[PDB]
């Protein structure tokens, strides 16, 4: 019966800067009950905040937030990498218990550009029959980005495969990697490949092309 | 407080539906009735009383037809 | 010490019925109930309910009901979800808790990955992929190794027996076929290729395949 | 965990005969044990833990009006029915429009309408069942040995000292066996099921904080309820209203908040709050003690040779009792302290008894603070520590002579035969006999009598009362005290024990 | 209704400051004392009823001191 | 007409700032600072204390308790006034009607 949804659900916020989520709660006068899970993506959370004033055990003294009825907030003062992940709410009162559309904390730094690299599918491919064209996007920052596999000049969205990892451990950018996949015959009788990349840092797309004539 | 010591009754004119009227009816009785069977044990007690003292048959019951209605919120 | 383990990652098909186990520790087992959590394939995490543990009760999510189910074994601590006619929509990590009820719980469970899809157990394709003139761009020659079409996961992907880890970025894969297509990149300077070894290293113990591909100039 | 500086601390006199004893403890008191053979001992309750609870219902006290509609039709058409009667969520209900033929009809002085409101519950209060077997109990014990001003409040520091130790009794586990160490084990038998009635009452949540009701007032309260699972509900039309109908026009007006009314519906509730596990004020609790294994090490010790020193001065502790610490800066250690209780200075004979039994220095340190505790004689006496000329001593008087003691323990005995119920004689330990037939006879009348006109409420049971005293004044010969049962005591006593 | 019916007493071990233990001195004498002085008329007609039957002397004061207090809120 | 104000009421109130000045048995009066405002609201009081908690005697204590009073709803009245009170008397005389 309850609507929840955390915003924003993603800011990229330096560490040592308080962030402040803005929440909500659809059935209204929950009292408290309103909890933070922090989430880094392919684990379990952990409970932040409970009774909205108190932490549990491990979690440390930074995590703190406020609130009743509809709204309520998590306010972390002192972000740190370790807070990186993805924090998630949950209520009580009535049921069934529900949490609401989850929001990301981001380490910010300079906005970096990709390094793009456009691999032409080796022969051992070749000769199974197939052509793979990969396309490596690294180190690029913020996460909004784009790839555009040019053909001839002519974009083609078919067998296009984009696995992009998350913020990066070390540096905390993020990796982009794009696979243009063809028939070894679809793959002869196409010249030009490239794989424009447009970014929010480079006004235009990245621009790394080969072609079969070509080496 | 707020919760006993009702406006109940304005009686000057007022013929209307007054904030609440229907409900009026169900202050005391069914409150009281509520105590009665929360607590049985005193009401087989209770009218035994009436029948102690005074020997005058009608006027014993005039006891406890009042005195069942007491122990309710004192 | 109060930690909630479950059942690892299940190979599931659609159709098949399968029972994903929760073990608790630290504490009497009757006396914490077990709120299980969905997390759909979007990332978006879905009560599923809470089975009252005394008294061996599931409550379930309406969503969630008939075709689920939570049970119970007291004696060693165990709770488990039972799931019946699988479906590839349910492919997802499954979690279980330990009931600190209206203030929900302290402690998350393990977690439970139910992979749901109907492939064949599969070595990956490893392709060692060479650079063009365009791939070269400041000092760096960038490789590339295509890992495509390998069931189950995991697969380690490492580069000269994992020596060399500075411009490896390994990124995830996705489904083709029920099949996974991964693709891993290392950077290093040109001064570097092809002078010296580099051979991406695809161990793959699922389907028990170890491939060394090293990458060639043009 | 100790009994240091509790609000309340009752003592036990041991009289041997038996390892075994059956003591009823509390949140808030603070037993404290003194035998032949056994250290001074600390039993409590820290507070009543429960695991899990399920959902009874829950209650909306708080409600709110949308989407009034009400569908008007003509006098002598019978019932009034609009299409909002299919949804549970709109509340409907019946009415009429007094009509002429200036509004909506052709005829006079009736009509029908149905006035349908959509609810919209704003805020709602939930309640609890309370499981047996989730009930769990927190019981600090402790055992007097050397200690501080910190260690001995302290409770970690006590256990490196295992001098100190708590535990969880369960239905499923009443027995649990702990070790004091140097002093031996001891065995705790509890009723963990049995210390409360777990099934009497609920545990109601209003707004944030959550409080006890007796469960079959839990379901007599008047207010919109709800179902444990998720929609319909009952009795929704209370916290909203209705008025005079003009034409179409009639306004559903809600009720406010009720919160108010449920904190003015709670009166003897007992705040209680919660985290992981709920943690209960006052504690009912039947245990047993069993002191087989806990004996008296070092009996071949000897006196402290040297000087001593006070580390905090002497005090009353208001219970009876005067504890002192002391600072012993004689490096002859580990010695058993010298100390005592006289009468007077010229008069060497020990007379109060020491509440720390066996005072003795940890380490040879010097300077180590030890904490004992004694219980001085009534009237003019004196704490004197040590033997010889080195002896530092003090005076003490204390005004609580037998003669108000031995009401002491008769009114307070009253006391605790009061609100205890029929567990009241577990204060009659290793008993038999009288203390049997003590609580067999009161078992009964536990079970009739006052808990069947139980229920009365301060001045209701109190009034009549004195009422029944007059049925003392009329009576016959042999029929006196007839009328006087229940009069005296167990009715007007209760009545002066709560005042306010 | 949550006015009238209030949990008190719990009565069960409870030792200890309850949500509301001092003003429960204060429920019914005080608001019977403002209906009582809110009508003094009937106050004065009240205590003659006592005195007019049964001649028995100090058992009319039953009647009067129990019966005043049974009209504020019936 | 014209209605003046003679008072209101807070039905609604909200504990915030709850504050405890704690003292050793025997010291008599407690008094935390807050007792200046008048939007705190203070009480005295006492905390049974042993050694071990912040005292050296045992059985008695006080403590001023005080906590900042905030409203969250409040209830007005209001007086009227005689010549404020008007009255719309509908008059009417029958003569030619019609139902409209």
């Amino acid at each position: 019966d309850i609507v929840l949804t955390q915003s924003p659900a993603s800011l990229a916020v330096s560490l040592g800067q308080r962030a402040t989520i803005s929440c909500r709660a659809s059935q209204s006068v929950s009292t408290s009950y309103m909890h933070w899970y922090q989430q880094k993506p392919g684990q379990p959370p952990r409970l932040l905040i409970y009774l909205v004033s108190n932490l549990e055990s491990g979690v440390p003294s930074r995590f703190s937030g406020s609130g009743s009825g509809t709204d309520f907030t998590l306010n972390i003062h002192p972000v740190e990498a370790e807070d990186e992940a993805t924090y998630y709410c949950q209520h009580i009162r009535e049921l069934t218990r529900s949490e609401a559309g989850p929001s990301w904390l981001e380490i910010k730094r300079a906005d970096a550009a990709p390094t793009v690299s456009i691999f032409p599918p080796s022969s051992e491919q070749l000769t199974s029959g197939g052509a793979s064209v990969v396309c490596f996007l690294n180190n690029f920052y913020p996460k909004d980005i784009n790839v555009k596999w040019k053909i001839d000049g002519s974009e083609r969205q078919n067998g296009v495969l984009n696995s992009w990892t998350d913020q990066d451990s070390k540096d905390s950018t993020y990796s982009m990697s794009s696979t243009l996949t063809l028939t070894k015959d679809e793959y002869e009788r196409h010249n030009s490949y490239t794989c424009e990349a447009t970014h929010k840092t480079s006004t235009s797309p990245i621009v790394k092309s080969f072609n079969r004539n070509e080496c | 407080s707020v919760s006993v010591q009702t406006h109940g009754e304005s009686s000057l004119v007022n013929k209307t539906e007054t904030w609440l009227d229907s409900t009026k009816a169900t202050r005391y009785l069914m409150k009281t009735e509520n105590w009665i069977i929360r607590n049985p044990g005193y009401a087989f007690l209770a009218a035994v009383l009436g029948w102690m003292l005074g020997s005058n048959n009608g006027q014993r019951v005039v006891f406890t037809i009042l005195l069942l209605l007491v122990a309710p919120a004192y | 010490q109060v930690q909630l383990m479950e059942s690892g990652p299940e190979l599931k098909k659609p159709g098949e019925t399968v029972k994903i186990s929760c073990t608790t520790s630290g504490y009497t087992f009757t006396d914490y109930a077990m709120h299980w959590v969905k997390q759909a394939p979007g990332k978006g995490l879905e009560w599923m309910g809470w089975i009252n543990t005394a008294t061996g009760e599931p409550t379930y999510a309406y969503d969630f009901k008939e075709r689920f189910g939570f049970s119970l074994e007291t004696s060693a601590s165990t709770a488990f979800l039972q799931i019946s006619n699988l479906k590839i929509e349910d492919t997802a990590t499954y979690f279980c808790a330990s009931d600190g009820r209206y203030w929900y719980f302290g402690v998350w469970g393990a977690g439970t990955s139910v992979t749901v899809s109907s492939p064949k157990t599969t070595p990956p394709s490893v392709y060692p992929l060479a650079p063009v003139c365009g791939d070269t761009t400041g000092s760096m020659v960038t490789l590339g190794c295509l890992v495509k079409g390998y069931f189950p996961e995991p697969v380690t992907v490492t580069w000269n027996s994992g020596s060399l880890s500075s411009g490896v970025h390994t990124f995830p894969a996705v489904l083709q076929s029920d099949l996974y297509t991964l693709s891993s990149s290392v950077t290093v300077p040109s001064s570097t290729w092809p002078s010296e070894t580099v051979t991406c290293n695809v161990a793959h113990p699922a389907s028990s395949t170890k491939v060394d591909k090293k990458i060639v100039p043009r | 965990f100790n009994c240091l500086g509790m609000g309340n601390r009752d003592f036990i006199e041991g009289a041997s005969g038996a390892t075994w004893v059956d003591l009823v403890l509390e949140g808030d008191s603070c037993l404290t044990i003194m035998a032949n053979d056994k250290p001074t001992l600390d039993v409590r309750m820290i507070n009543i833990e429960a695991s899990q609870l399920a959902e009874v219902r829950s209650y909306c006290y708080h409600a709110s009006v949308t989407d009034i509609s009400t569908v008007a039709r003509c006098p002598m058409t019978g019932e009034a029915h609009n299409e909002k009667r299919a949804d549970s969520s709109y509340v409907c209900k019946q009415g009429f429009t007094d009509r002429g033929w200036g509004n909506g009809c052709g005829l006079f002085g009736k009509g029908s309408i149905d006035t349908c409101a959509k609810f919209s519950c704003t805020s709602k209060a939930i309640g609890r069942t309370i499981q047996p077997e989730n009930i769990k109990y927190e019981v600090g014990i402790f055992v007097h040995g050397t200690t501080t001003s910190e260690n001995h409040g302290n409770y970690s520091a006590q256990v490196g000292a295992s001098q100190a130790a708590k535990f969880t009794v369960t239905p499923n586990a009443p027995s649990i066996t702990l070790k004091l160490g140097d002093y031996g084990e001891v065995t705790l038998d509890c009723e963990p099921r049995s210390g409360l009635n777990t099934e009497a009452f609920y545990v109601m949540t209003v707004g944030s904080k959550s409080f006890l009701v007796h469960r079959e007032w839990f379901h007599d309260l008047a207010l919109p309820w709800t179902p444990p699972s998720s929609t319909a509900w009952r009795n929704r039309e209370l916290l909203m209203e209705f008025e005079e109908a003009h034409a179409t026009k009639q306004s559903v007006v809600a009720l406010g908040s009720q919160e108010g009314g449920l904190h003015q519906a709670l009166a003897g509730a007992i705040v209680v709050e919660y985290s992981s596990s709920v943690k209960l004020t006052s504690g009912h609790l039947k245990c047993r003690l069993k002191m087989d294994k806990l004996a008296l090490k070092g009996t071949t010790y000897g006196m402290c040779t040297g000087k001593f020193s006070f580390a905090k001065n002497p005090a009353d502790t208001g219970h009876g009792t005067v504890v002192i610490e002391l600072s012993y800066s004689g490096s002859d250690g580990p010695c058993k302290i010298p100390i005592v209780s006289v009468a007077s200075l010229n008069d060497m004979t020990p007379v109060g008894r020491l509440v720390t039994v066996n005072p003795f220095v940890a380490t040879s340190s010097a300077n180590s603070k030890v904490l004992v505790e004694m219980e001085p004689p009534f009237g003019d006496s004196y704490i004197v520590v040590g033997r010889g000329d080195k002896q530092i001593n003090h005076h003490w008087h204390k005004a609580g002579s037998t003669l108000g003691k031995a009401f002491l323990t008769t009114l307070k005995g009253a006391q605790r035969l009061a609100a205890l119920g029929d567990t009241a004689w577990d204060f009659g330990s290793i008993g038999g006999v009288f203390n049997s037939i003590g609580k067999a006879v009161h078992q009964v009348f536990g079970g009739a009598f006052r808990t069947l006109f139980g229920g009365m409420s301060w001045i209701t049971q109190g009034l009549m009362g004195a009422l029944l005293l007059w049925m003392g004044v009329n009576a016959r010969d042999r029929s006196i005290a007839l009328a006087f049962l229940a009069t005296g005591g167990v009715l007007l006593f209760l009545a002066t024990n709560v005042h306010a």
